[PDB]
């Protein structure tokens, strides 16, 4: 049918998330992170983990 | 249980009056206890 | 001194009008003019404002992209712990709005 | 989001003179699917629970 | 513009309603241990930024010590505003409070 | 004007120079109410917690 | 640039502005110029030019 | 249905006589919340003047909507609401964190507020084929763009010439099109049609 | 925190509430629509995160 060939979103999302996850992970793989100091005298550290 | 109490505050459209020690630390306000329990003003001459 | 001044003390902009510390930015001025501090929430896109008296020059500001705005000039600076900005940011992700009442008005 | 914006695009290109009574069930099926998975992606972002 | 005037009048009116007049004061005539510390610190801060000083330094280089000296001679031009829990307040001059 | 100057890389002469301009007047109306600050070492006059 | 040291935190007009006659503008310029005698210098210089015009000159 | 339009200049500039121009000089009372540096603790009025008011002189100010010419009758509002407006001893609340005070003040401002529509006179100081440059009250910049000058006016090498073939000079009368205020100095956009 | 940078404005209370989709759209600096975050040269993808 016509409405039977409407895209079933969740199933398409699987493929689309996979290729985006791969793409995004590889982009970040050779990113280059630049030092940022405050006027304070303070390096700013890029980490998402207060592991105290 | 941060998000629970937060959810409650939002649904009450609550105002935090900022009187508790915790709240003032959150917003960076000088504490109400002790040396924060009064204001200081300067007496200045020649004011007319 | 310990939990603010010597930790994450930060002078930050607020909009006195909507009470936000997240919707302010520096204006981007024409060369020769000086940058000012403005609220993205409280100001109209320039077009939409025309479409509703004359509009003063000091009341228009622009961003980097180039869009012109009218209003949103009721800003100051307050001293807050930086982590407050993070909390407010997370809350707005969840659809929640903090509104700081600042004095003097 | 992009994927739903496409479902919504094909949905408008249905003429109701071809739209069955049975197509009513399938269109609903596709719509439920979209709502559920967008709602899941939002949930996942705000409360992983 | 007309209504900022109104806003100011309201502010100033409520401020006057909160102020407990001098002769109706009812709190301790002693300076509290808290009031003392803050008075010293704050006056020291003002000294560090070239406030006119009301006493002979006699070689002192610590602004806190200068403040202490000023306190001792009762030459600190500061006033403590004590708040009762309803927000009304009593103004007490540093010189008039008994210090110990 | 709020800016900091490091004494770290410096020779004795450069330091002697900066030490002689600690108390120069204001050449700027906007900062005229301020004085310089020296980030001195902690010493025996001091109090810690 | 602007800090809490050189700029009011907020300014509000308390009344509607009242227009002033030339004779008043002149009496004010007069006294304001006298009382104030680098940015201020170059400014009273300009005021001096304005008071000149209000008397009709070059 | 929505009114931000309650920032519309409700002090219209009147036309004059014996004359034809608009008087734009106005006296407005203000309140202002300002810092007082510790060095001024014995001279608070002096300090308010040198820190805040003096820097306003001959600059455009967004709030009074004009150029501030000067000021009269500065008064500090005592934080002690119980004192008489008389006394020369006043209270100024000190910041918790810093030695600075902050007080309210009342003062009177004299303001040159040319709004759009007003009729002004300028002294011509420059004439290109692109604009006429004037100086109002021998102090503030004006400029009439090439196509705000009427169509039958002509140019030469240079200097402008009017409808009847005679050159223009010195005093010129124009109406306010827009007032640019954000630059280094105020500048008026004027028209002749 | 610097004793020579005083602050005049003071926060006196905080109100809790809900962001409307109208507010958000108005204040927003950019609508984000691309799942992809970087390109082959490590630059931000336009309309991306
Ligand atoms: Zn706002």
């Amino acid at each position: 049918s016509q409405a039977e060939s409407l895209p079933i979103v969740s199933n398409k999302k699987i493929v689309f998330d996979d290729e985006v996850s791969i793409e995004n992970k590889e982009s970040h793989k050779e990113l280059d992170l630049p030092e940022v100091k405050e006027d304070n005298g303070s390096e700013i550290v890029y980490e998402e983990n207060t592991s105290e | 249980t941060t998000c629970q109490f937060l959810t409650k505050a939002v649904l009450d459209n609550e105002r935090e009056q900022l009187d508790s020690p915790s709240a003032r630390i959150v917003v960076g306000k000088l504490n109400n206890v002790g040396t924060g329990s009064f204001d200081v003003l300067a007496k200045v001459p020649n004011a007319a | 001194d310990r939990l603010l001044n010597s930790s994450d003390y930060t002078q930050a902009s607020v909009c006195r009008e909507c009470g936000s510390i997240l919707t302010t930015q520096q204006s981007v001025p024409r060369i020769g003019s000086i940058s000012t501090v403005c609220c993205r929430r409280c100001s109209m896109r320039f077009e939409d404002a025309k479409k509703l008296i004359f509009i003063d020059d000091s009341q228009i500001w622009e961003d980097g992209q180039g869009n012109k705005f009218v209003g949103g000039n009721e800003t100051t600076t307050v001293a807050i712990p930086f982590v407050l900005k993070y909390l407010d940011s997370e809350l707005s992700a969840m659809g929640i709005r903090l509104r700081y009442n600042v004095e003097p008005k | 989001s992009l994927l739903i914006r496409d479902l919504n695009d094909d949905l408008s290109k249905l003429q109701k003179d071809k739209v069955s009574l049975e197509d009513r069930r399938v269109i609903f099926s596709r719509l439920m699917n979209a709502f559920v998975t967008i709602q899941n992606d939002v949930n996942a972002f705000i409360d992983s629970t | 513009p007309e209504d900022f005037q109104q806003h100011e009048q309201i502010r100033r009116k409520t401020l006057k309603e909160k102020a407990i007049p001098k002769d109706q004061r009812a709190t301790t005539p002693y300076m509290t241990k808290y009031e003392r510390a803050r008075i010293l610190g704050t006056r020291a801060l003002q000294i560090s930024m070239n406030a006119p000083v009301f006493v002979d330094l006699e070689g002192e280089t610590d602004p806190l010590r200068i403040a202490m000296k000023e306190l001792a001679e009762k030459k600190i031009p500061l006033v403590i505003r004590r708040y009762l829990p309803d927000g009304s307040f009593e103004d007490w001059s540093v010189e008039e409070l008994i210090v110990d | 004007d709020g800016s900091l100057v490091s004494l770290i890389g410096m020779s004795v002469e450069q330091r002697k120079a900066l030490a002689n301009q600690l108390l120069t007047p204001s050449s700027n109306v906007s900062t005229h109410t301020l004085n310089k600050k020296v980030y001195r070492h902690i010493k025996n006059r001091d109090v810690v917690l | 640039t602007a800090t809490t040291l050189n700029t009011p935190v907020v300014i509000h007009a308390t009344q509607l502005p009242q227009h002033v006659s030339t004779d008043e503008v002149l009496q004010f310029l007069e006294s304001f110029i006298d009382e104030k005698e680098t940015n201020l210098s170059s400014s009273i210089s300009q005021l001096k030019r304005i008071q000149r015009d209000f008397k009709g000159l070059p | 249905a929505r009114f931000i339009k309650k920032h519309k200049k409700q002090v219209t500039n009147p036309i004059d006589e014996k004359n034809g121009t608009s008087n734009c000089i106005v006296r407005v009372p203000i309140a202002l919340y300002v810092s007082l540096a510790p060095m001024y603790l014995e001279n608070p009025l002096q300090g308010v003047m040198k820190q805040h008011l003096n820097p306003l002189v001959m600059k455009y100010n967004n709030k009074v909507g004009g150029v501030v010419l000067g000021y009269e009758g500065l008064k500090i509002l005592d934080a002690d609401p119980l004192s008489k407006e008389d006394t020369s001893e006043k209270l100024i609340k000190i910041t918790p964190d810093t030695p600075f005070g902050f007080t309210w003040c009342h003062v009177n401002l004299y303001v040159w507020q040319p709004q759009v529509g007003d009729v002004l006179e300028g002294y011509i100081f420059i004439q290109s084929a692109s604009h006429i440059g004037l100086l109002i009250h021998d102090a503030f910049n004006a400029s009439i763009k090439k196509n705000n000058i009427p169509v039958d006016w002509t140019f030469v090498h240079g200097h402008w010439v009017d409808s009847n073939g005679e050159p223009i000079d010195g005093k010129l009368r124009f109406t306010v099109r827009n007032v640019h205020t954000t630059g280094r100095v105020v500048s008026v956009d004027g028209t002749l049609i | 925190m610097d004793i020579s940078k005083p602050v005049g404005s003071e926060i006196t209370s905080v109100d809790f509430g809900i962001l409307t989709a109208k507010e958000i759209r108005n204040l927003s600096a950019k609508q984000i629509t691309n799942p992809t975050v970087l390109d082959n040269l490590g630059h931000p993808v336009s309309g991306g995160l």
